[PDB]
């Protein structure tokens, strides 16, 4: 399952 | 910004037996951007039900896909594969050599 | 031998048509299991394998929301970067994140993945120690002094050692038959005309997975490179892989050329030559 983190640029 | 032209590999999934069913295979790779017209041809002809995997790319960054169709390899017809992307003047042609 | 998880995700803007694109693939090794694409009708995480469409509706409907999630994070990213860059609002735009882990021999993590970039070049990645990051741009290190400051980087890493070895594991037990196998490929040489005094010795190695495979030449024993061409490895379209490598040889040498083959499907590496 894919991550559940990803934070903006 | 800088745009990549597209690799074009045209074959057959199994071994080609004339009579027997098969899988024409154009695997276009190491492009960008991601759009691109891809069309298999059946003696110039666009071919009806083709299907294409899902966009993905390479370490490179550079994207690829696969269009694939249903085609009964004989010896009057002629197979090949059209595309057309940003990188080219127009659309380019790679026929089916079955030596490839 | 060793296996992985990765994700890749592409997000293209277009100015002038609405939202931006953004689509997400998954892949156990060289088998795509999942996708998600923005421009469907009902945006949703869909099977693309057979090992996984047995998985509760639990799982399709939070992988969805986090899809939706990741979407919109990207979409915010396209005009940062517009920002970072000083670009126009007309022109369109690309970025693409793949990141995932290799489960090594030993269980544990042997490498994590977290690596993106904006118009086919590199932006930002993580690094092998998992803990810093390098930016290939100016730009960039602003993003990294934003993923330093949230200890981005320490989040995702319990991410790679933790959760995403797990499922790849689960993946792998439930897709063993077809993610858990080494198919040999077939093999053979062809000999074709070019000039009056040369020829083109192609071999071939078809159906075979996974896709990482060797092919070369070598001349009575010592390895060939110049006059040779190895075509990138393509798919089969039905889980398999094909290559070939071409050789041009002098007409009446073609004896004293052999093709080589490495692939973990072989007991042992094959040595070719064009027979009658």
């Amino acid at each position: 399952q894919t991550s559940q983190w990803d934070d903006p640029w | 910004m800088i745009q990549r032209t597209p690799k074009i590999q045209v074959y057959s999934r199994h071994p080609p037996e004339n009579g027997k069913p098969n899988f024409l295979n154009c695997y276009v790779s190491g492009f960008h951007p991601s759009d691109i017209e891809v069309d298999l041809l059946k003696n110039g002809e666009k071919m009806g039900k083709v299907e294409h995997s899902d966009l993905s790319f390479s370490k490179d960054w550079s994207f690829y896909l696969l269009y694939y169709t249903e085609f009964t390899p004989n010896e009057k017809d002629e197979y090949a594969c059209r595309v057309n992307h940003v990188t080219l003047s127009g659309p380019r042609t790679v026929k089916w050599d079955r030596d490839m | 031998g060793s296996h992985s998880m990765k994700y890749f995700y592409t997000s293209v803007s277009r100015p002038g048509r609405g939202e931006p694109r953004f689509i997400s693939v998954g892949y156990v090794d060289d088998t795509q299991f999942v996708r998600f694409d923005s421009d469907a009708e009902s945006p949703r995480e869909e099977p693309r394998a057979p090992w996984v469409e047995q998985e509760g509706p639990e799982y399709w409907e939070e992988a969805t929301r986090r899809a939706k999630e990741a979407a919109q994070t990207h979409r915010e990213n396209l005009r940062t970067a517009l920002r970072y860059y000083n670009q126009s609002e007309a022109g369109s735009h690309t970025i693409q994140k793949m990141y995932g882990c290799d489960l090594g021999p030993d269980g544990r993590l042997l490498r994590g993945y977290h690596q993106s970039a904006y118009d086919g070049k590199d932006y930002i990645a993580l690094n092998g120690d998992l803990r810093s990051w390098t930016a290939a741009d100016m730009a960039a290190q602003n993003t990294q002094r934003k993923w330093e400051g949230n200890r981005y980087a320490e989040r995702f890493r319990a991410y790679l050692e933790g959760e995403c070895l797990e499922w790849l594991r689960r993946y792998l037990e439930n897709g063993k038959e077809t993610l858990q196998r080494a198919d040999p490929p077939k093999t053979h040489v062809t000999h074709h005309p070019v000039s009056d005094h040369e020829a083109t010795l192609r071999c071939w190695a078809l159906g075979f997975y996974p896709a990482e495979i060797t092919l070369t030449w070598q001349r009575d024993g010592e390895e060939q490179t110049q006059d040779t061409e190895f075509v990138e490895t393509r798919p089969g379209g039905d889980g398999t892989f094909q290559k070939w490598g071409a050789v041009v040889v002098p007409s009446g040498e073609e004896q004293r050329y052999t093709c080589h083959v490495q692939h973990e499907g072989l007991p042992e590496p094959l040595t070719l030559r064009w027979e009658p």
